[PDB]
């Protein structure tokens, strides 16, 4: 089961650190989804370090320990969206999403 | 690649959804398909995953026995079957891909999840 | 009670060989039938039991160490063997009582740029005790004057990482390894 801070606030040019902590994540990848309010979510960040094509080279990731973090360096005005972390359970079944951190 | 969804619908508590995910483009027997629901204004939560080669189904722990998916190789589509709606089960149902091109059948410990090519989403109303 | 073996075998992130993850398995019923219906590259080798006779037994504590090594170093994961993975990374004991399970993963651990996420301890002062784990990144002084922290030149970095490109040979692709070691757990 995966727990996450409910919201963060940021001013542009700063650095936003979205974090996700789960007890069943020493051994599972974490995949981040960036849902703008209204439309379907998109995979913004995947496999704890890797970046899908179609994303600007700004969305990083770190899973040092049992707490995955996403970091936005230089937040712009279009990154105001939800950020759900993801995992599975410790086997690979019963995938779990996160708290739903709002970025403003 | 793209995934086609069904239309918006209004149901009653009882027989509810045959919501459809007609897939196209990619080789249908490669990626898993995950179904994810979202209560309006709430977090995303994961319902079930289907292997299109019939190799297994798995639904969520708190939704067991209520939702069942149905594969179809012929039309390249996958369905749900949920029964007994409540106001809790009012959501937008997202069909998604898996983003893992497995070539040889299943190496143990594939990165399941990583839902890439999410469908357009359809809405259930109670 | 259905002992978690899918929690060790199907875990997507396998730890590096110097820091192998150990999962205690106890107080359950272990069904081993998902370990001899295998896909055709698995290397189910048991030392002290036999694969078809694991069900009708009860073990006190079952330990499941999992890691990722090169293909030609699965031979090193065996009792009483000497190489680099055995000497400095993972020494199975002389009297081993479990099974050693390894399968090809030329997928899953292999980028086109090469996954340098997996590290093996190339240099150490002494060989390992059986089931010992040395996770520290301390600089190994290898000659005349042991200095404070200067990297290189007989003051080497121990944890040299693998390179796991998918166009490498069969003996170099990363072979995910799970080492079961063996009353609560039954069948
Ligand atoms: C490792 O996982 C594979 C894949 O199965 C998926 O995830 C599993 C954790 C499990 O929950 C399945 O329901 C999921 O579909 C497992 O392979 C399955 O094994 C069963 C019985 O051995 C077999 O009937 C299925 O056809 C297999 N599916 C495939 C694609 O081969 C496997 O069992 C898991 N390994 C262990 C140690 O349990």
């Amino acid at each position: 089961d995966l727990t996450q801070p409910p919201s963060v606030s940021v001013s542009p040019g700063q650095t936003a650190r979205i974090t996700c902590s789960g007890d069943a994540l020493p051994s599972q990848y974490v995949y981040w989804y960036q849902q703008r309010p209204g439309q379907a979510p998109v995979l913004v960040m995947y496999k704890d370090s890797e970046r899908p094509p179609g994303i600007p080279e700004r969305f990083s990731g770190s899973t040092s320990g049992t707490t995955a973090t996403l970091t936005i360096t230089g937040v712009q005005a279009e990154d105001e969206a939800d950020y759900y972390c993801q995992s599975a359970d410790a086997s690979t079944t019963y995938h779990v999403f996160g708290g739903g951190t709002k970025v403003t | 690649v793209q995934l086609v969804q069904s239309g918006a619908e209004v149901k009653k508590p009882g027989a509810s959804v045959i919501v459809s995910c007609k897939a196209s483009g990619y080789r249908f027997i490669s990626h898993y398909i995950h179904w994810v629901r979202q209560a309006p204004g709430q977090g995303l939560e994961w319902m079930g995953k289907i292997d299109p080669s019939g190799r297994g189904t798995t639904y969520a722990q708190k939704l067991q026995g209520r939702v069942s998916v149905t594969r179809d190789t012929s039309t390249s589509s996958v369905y749900m079957a949920l029964s007994g709606l409540r106001s809790d089960d009012t959501a937008v149902y997202y069909c998604a891909r898996d983003r893992f091109p497995l070539s040889d059948p299943y190496v143990w410990g594939s990165p399941l999840g990583g839902l890439d090519v999410w469908g357009q989403g359809t809405t259930v109303i109670v | 009670n259905l002992c978690p073996f899918d929690e060790v075998f199907n875990a997507t992130r396998f730890a590096s060989v110097y820091a192998w993850n150990r999962k205690r398995i106890s107080n359950c019923v272990a069904d081993y039938s998902v370990l001899y219906n295998l896909a055709p590259f698995f290397t189910f080798k048991c030392y002290g039991v036999s694969p078809t006779k694991l069900n009708d037994l009860c073990f006190t504590n079952v330990y499941a160490d999992s890691f990722v090594i090169r293909g030609d170093e699965v031979r090193q994961i065996a009792p009483g063997q000497t190489g680099n993975i055995a000497d400095y990374n993972y020494k199975l004991p002389d009297d081993f009582t479990g099974c050693v399970i390894a399968w090809n993963s030329n997928k899953l651990d292999s980028k086109v740029s090469g996954n340098y996420n997996y590290l093996y301890r190339l240099f150490r002062k002494s060989n390992l005790k059986p089931f010992e784990r040395d996770i520290s990144t301390e600089i190994y002084q290898a000659g005349n004057k042991p200095c404070n922290g200067v990297a290189g030149f007989n003051c080497y970095f121990p944890l040299r990482s693998y390179s796991f490109r998918p166009t490498y040979g069969v003996g170099h692709q990363p072979y995910r390894v799970v080492v079961l070691s063996f009353a609560t757990v039954c069948g």
